[PDB]
């Protein structure tokens, strides 16, 4: 029983191993070949050739450490690989989600129209908003590097993977939720502003990616919500290393199918895909 | 355009005075200003430059750490706070409008002055001349000889010739080597190379007589030298 | 009847005219130029890079110092700089931001712009204040202005989309002479070297050699097919360049009155905005609208480079009088100087 | 660097400072280009909303709009067209109480169909695709009083309709708007005005606001 | 109009009395002042880095 499951999710694991590095590739490479060639570059476009870089970084480390996990157990359990191995993904997911919050920011400022001061003060700085909201949010980065040390000192004290998990999960939900709060915000202006221009201005959209946005919120968060249900009250490590590779392996495909340069980008590559076989 | 300055007067030693000056009838925020201040008996000499938009702030040597300087550009009023002063400040201050571009005419206009009387690596410019004999329709050669080469690696020697006629402030009549100022008859000249200069006269007449400067623009502090006298 | 007579005089002096330029065309400048030692390649190459204008760029002009040059773009700003440094010694807000055109003073003293405001407005650059202020607002032409050339620190040749280029007297304000014989929009002007005669190219594919004291044209040259958008005399002040929307550049002779030679490529399908000879007169460079100039050897209609590097259409550029470098302007708020 | 090199340095970088600040202000402007024929109206239009071509300023609802009249250049639109290729919309002002009149210069078009004609040359030229239109049909209070004499077959003989108000007018509206040949990169927002009414502002005002939200999705690479 | 056919055919004969030259002679002129002024074009012979104003 045990090792199917073990098998299975190292199927899935290598399976979003092989999408994430395919998509996040795709996504970095399109805009540095577009750089190179003399062609423009928005600021949309930095963002997320950074998420993409990112997460690059972000699946080749929990691959790694699968591949030192299996071919070297000896090394695996040593207590200075494990605190490194913790460190160094807290803060690359750290910048990470907060790069994807960041984006999801720029696009709430950007698009979503309301009548407020402090919105419109907020509207019309965005590239200073999102510089500081990635240096402000870096204090979640040091209590996060905080709280994650002292467990790794309690548990070599007294391995304590039930409170960790549960720390680096809450710490990406916060994000998460700021993220979630500026796409219903985003979501509110969209549709009174939809109400308006059929009340008023009867004679007059993306709407495929709000809803590949919806149906990936929705899996993404019920995941994480059982994972973490799960976790609170044997397979925990690769368990864990197949939910921690989720987000930058399949957020990446949303974000694809959602960009006209990436769409775009990907259909001239199925066409001379085809053209040349 | 004036520049008209107020301030100053019977200050005991150790003490504080401001000093300010009103401009009306230029843009006063595209200009860099000036304090220039002459002894009652001796030249001129550089005190402080406040640069457009107030970014770049330089003081003299002798006056660093003590004097402040400062501009209004929405009242278009200029201030050089002094704090701590001596018997070697007693000097008429004057405000200088200096605008940097390529082609400008630094040092143009001067203001009035200010009487302030206080209770008991630099380029020396040479100006070995004094009080020369002059007799009006003749030719003057009035030379400046610098410590330091004053030709930069862009072709720009910056050399600065003035005339303080009696009673006046000074004026500018040649700004870089060899360029006439505007308002200056033809008859000023001027030409060198490096360290050596010249400023012809080719005829002159009872307006052209009073005390002549010699300045460098090359790096600060913005030395002058001691004028030349022209007396009748 | 009697319209009939004029158009058949007209007519019958149209065959005269054509008969007599046929009569003193023995051989072709490409046939005696066949034997001459072709130019193998120009490679030229960005030097500077003028960043700071937000808008597409209309027009640029050198001065005589061959360091500073003005531009004049939509963002309503007339930006002069020094080529040298890479820097902006002035930034002249503009009353109208549809700018057409720009001039530089042989002097140095003013600049000109004007456009869809029927205007022509020079402004003052040395004045006792630091700015730079409206000295005069030529106002008396009906329609767009597209090109002013200055003559000297008190006259201003100004060509209009009216149908009508015209000679003015800063100090009076007034016009004083009208020069009328186009058909169409006059889009280009181009002033002999000894200032005393000019060229305009209009939209009837007709190019006028006009004289300045006397008022009246002299040559008319009609080769081309469509809108002449450029035009720019040789240097020895003989011959001029005219670039079309037909993809082709046609050297004019004044003295032969017609047509020496065609630049033309079938690679090419778009117009010509701006042309521009070198201080020799051996290479015109020619700016298209496929976001690239063309160096163009001019006596062997040979193209001898491209100055690619802009991402948009090219709508100006100048070569200075000494010849050393020449700046390109388009449409992608650029300004690329090419040595 | 000498001392007057750097110094003209800072200057330019005050320059480059103040060249920034006005280039956002700018962009936050709302640039409008108005279009018409000659007796379709737009001074009543002018009128209600505060040679060469006239620049009009008005403030709504903390909005700076900026109005450009090009109906007095009286040259080849041609050779200027390009230079409003970056606007916001373009107003077209079409009156429908001419449909039965005909030009003063020639016979040899209605004064609808020119206005049709100039519509499709308009809204199909190659610096347009992108850009809204907005469509004002001025006059109708002169079009209902005249649809009840004057039938619309004159000006459209393929009407076979009811001769009311209502669907007279949507018939127009809809022979405009099927010269949209892109109808994929572009919208047209058609409102009816007359003279004795103040409400052409706010109809500006909501049909920018869509144009502004398209836009901010195009720069966010959304569309 | 009766001038203005007129005035196009005074402009016809301005066209008709002119001295139009042979291109031979053109073609010539041309290339010797090209031949001439070749030397003196930075853009024809390029000029050493040292005496380059744009370096
Ligand atoms: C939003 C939620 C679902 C993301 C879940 C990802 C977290 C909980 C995962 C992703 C990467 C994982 C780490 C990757 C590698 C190791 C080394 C090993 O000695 C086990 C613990 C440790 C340190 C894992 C703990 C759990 C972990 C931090
Ligand atoms: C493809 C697409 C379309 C749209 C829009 F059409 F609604 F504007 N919005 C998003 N994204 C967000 C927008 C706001 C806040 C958060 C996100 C976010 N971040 N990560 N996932 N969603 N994406």
């Amino acid at each position: 029983m045990g090792g199917v499951i073990k098998s299975i999710f190292t199927f899935v694991l290598i399976v979003e191993f092989i999408i994430g590095n395919l998509g996040n590739s795709f996504i970095a490479l399109v805009n540095c070949i577009d750089w190179v060639k003399g062609r423009k570059i928005s600021s949309v476009d930095r963002i997320l050739t950074a998420l993409a870089i990112s997460r690059i970084s972000l699946v080749w480390l929990i691959f790694g450490s699968w591949c030192v996990s299996v071919f070297f157990p000896a090394l695996f359990a040593t207590e200075k690989m494990f605190r490194m191995l913790t460190n160094i993904w807290t803060v690359i997911n750290h910048f990470s989600v907060w790069l994807a919050t960041g984006l999801g920011t720029f696009y709430f400022l950007k698009i979503a129209n309301f009548s407020n001061s402090i919105f419109l003060y907020l509207k019309w700085r965005v590239k200073k908003v999102v510089l500081v909201l990635l240096l402000v949010t870096s204090v979640f980065l040091f209590l996060n590097i905080a709280l994650i040390n002292i467990h790794i000192n309690a548990s070599i004290n007294g391995r304590f993977s039930s409170l960790i998990v549960l720390t680096s999960t809450v710490f990406i939900f916060i994000p998460f939720t700021l993220s979630l709060a500026m796409f219903l915000l985003l979501i509110f202006s969209m549709w009174k502003h939809r109400k308006k221009m059929q009340h008023t201005v009867k004679i007059s959209r993306a709407h495929r990616g709000v809803k590949s946005v919806i149906t990936f919120f929705l899996l993404y968060a019920i995941f994480s919500l059982s994972f973490f249900i799960s976790v609170w009250t044997e397979n925990l490590i690769i368990l864990s290393q197949v939910m921690g590779m989720a987000y930058p392996s399949c957020h990446s495909c949303v974000l694809i199918l959602g960009n006209k340069k990436l769409r775009q980008a990907s259909l001239s590559v199925l066409l001379w895909l085809r053209y040349m076989f | 355009v004036q520049l008209v300055e107020s301030g100053g007067g019977l200050v005991q030693p150790g003490g504080s005075r401001k000093l300010s000056c009103s401009a009306s009838g230029f843009a006063f925020s595209s200009f860099g200003m000036h304090w220039v201040r002459q002894a009652p008996e001796k030249g001129l000499e550089w005190v402080a430059y406040i640069s457009s938009g107030s970014g770049t702030i330089y003081y003299a040597d002798t006056v660093k750490g003590r004097f402040t300087i400062s501009r209004d550009d929405p009242k278009n009023t200029l201030f050089l706070q002094m704090t701590s002063l001596r018997s070697e400040d007693t000097a008429m201050y004057y405000c200088v409008r200096s605008i940097y571009y390529y082609g400008s005419s630094p040092f143009d206009f001067w203001g009035q002055g200010t009487t302030l009387t206080v209770s008991s690596s630099d380029i020396v410019m040479t100006q070995a001349t004094s009080s020369v004999p002059v007799t009006p329709g003749e030719s003057v050669s009035i030379s400046c000889r610098s410590s330091k080469s004053l030709l930069h690696s862009n072709g720009n020697t910056y050399l600065y010739w003035f005339l303080q006629r009696p009673g006046q402030s000074p004026q500018l009549l040649i700004y870089r080597m060899s360029n006439l100022a505007s308002g200056v008859p033809d008859r000023f000249s001027g030409s060198g190379s490096g360290t050596a200069f010249t400023l012809t006269i080719s005829r002159l007449e009872a307006e052209d007589v009073g005390v002549y400067y010699c300045m460098q623009h090359l790096e600060y502090p913005l030395t002058f030298g001691a004028g030349t006298k022209l007396e009748l | 009847s009697e319209l009939d007579q004029l158009r058949q005089e007209a007519e019958q002096l149209k065959n005269q005219i054509r008969d007599a330029r046929k009569a003193c065309a023995d051989a072709t400048l490409s046939q005696i130029t066949n034997n001459i030692d072709p130019v193998g390649r120009i490679q030229m190459r960005t030097r500077r890079t003028l960043r700071g204008h937000l808008a597409k760029i209309y027009a640029m002009h050198w001065g005589t110092d061959s360091r500073l040059l003005v531009s004049a773009s939509q963002d309503g700003k007339l930006i002069i700089w020094d080529s040298y440094t890479t820097n902006k010694v002035h930034a002249i807000p503009l009353r109208s931001s549809w700018v057409m055109t720009c001039a530089y003073a042989p002097s140095g003293n003013y600049v000109a712009c004007g456009g869809l405001d029927n205007i022509c407005s020079i402004y003052n650059l040395k004045t006792r204040e630091g700015n730079v202020r409206v000295s005069r607002e030529l106002a008396g032409h009906t329609g767009y202005l597209s090109c002013c050339r200055f003559l000297d620190d008190n006259q201003i040749v100004t060509s209009s989309g009216d149908t009508t280029c015209a000679l003015w007297d800063i100090e009076t304000g007034q016009q004083t002479t009208t020069f009328t014989g186009h058909t169409g929009d006059v889009m280009s002007l181009s002033l002999a070297p000894d200032t005393r005669l000019f060229v305009s190219g209009a939209c009837d594919a007709s190019a006028k050699l006009w004289d300045v004291r006397e008022g009246m044209c002299r040559q008319t040259f009609t080769g081309h097919e469509s809108d002449i958008n450029a035009i720019c005399f040789f240097p020895n002040g003989n011959a001029f360049a005219t670039g079309s929307d037909d993809a082709t550049c046609r050297l004019f002779d004044l003295r032969a009155d017609q047509e020496l030679m065609t630049y033309s490529h079938d690679n090419i399908i778009c117009g010509i905005t701006s042309v521009s000879f070198s201080k020799s007169g051996r290479l015109l460079l020619a700016g298209y609208d496929d976001f690239n100039c063309n160096v163009w050897d001019a006596l062997k209609a040979d193209r001898a480079g491209v100055l690619a590097g802009h991402d948009n259409r090219v709508s100006c550029l100048g070569v200075t009088d000494d010849g050393m470098a020449v700046a390109t302007g388009s449409w992608d708020s650029f300004l690329k100087i090419w040595n | 660097l000498s001392a007057e090199d750097k110094a003209a340095v800072e200057r330019s970088k005050m320059i480059d400072r103040n060249l920034r600040e006005d280039g956002e202000k700018a962009a936050r402007e709302v640039k409008l280009l108005l279009l018409g024929a000659g007796e379709s109206g737009k001074n009543t239009i002018v009128k209600q909303m505060k040679t060469g071509i006239v620049e009009t300023h008005f403030t709504f609802k903390d909005l700076h709009f900026k109005m450009f009249d090009v109906g007095a250049q009286r040259s080849e639109r041609k050779k200027w067209i390009h230079c409003f290729e970056g606007v916001t919309a373009i107003i077209f002002c079409v009156a429908l109480s001419d449909y039965d009149l005909v030009l003063a210069e020639d016979e040899e078009m209605n004064r609808m169909h020119a206005s049709m004609k100039l519509f499709d040359s308009i809204c199909n030229n190659k610096w347009f695709t992108d850009t809204s239109i907005i469509l004002f049909l001025n006059k109708k209070d002169l079009f209902e009083e005249k649809i009840k004499k004057s039938p619309l077959t004159i000006c459209y003989p393929e009407y076979a309709g009811s001769n009311t108000y209502e669907e007279a007018a949507a018939y127009i509206q809809c022979q405009f708007e099927d010269l949209n040949k892109r109808k994929d990169t572009k919208e047209i927002y058609t409102h009816f005005t007359c003279s004795t009414d103040t409400k052409n502002v706010q109809f500006v005002f909501d049909a920018v606001t869509d144009v502004i939200i398209k836009n901010n999705l195009k720069d966010c690479g959304l569309f | 109009s009766i001038a203005q056919a007129r005035k196009l055919v005074e402009q016809l004969k301005m066209e008709a009395n002119i001295d139009r030259i042979k291109v031979s002679k053109a073609a010539a002129d041309l290339m010797a002042y090209c031949e001439a002024h070749a030397k003196e074009d930075p853009l024809l012979t390029p000029v050493p880095a040292s005496e380059n104003p744009f370096r």
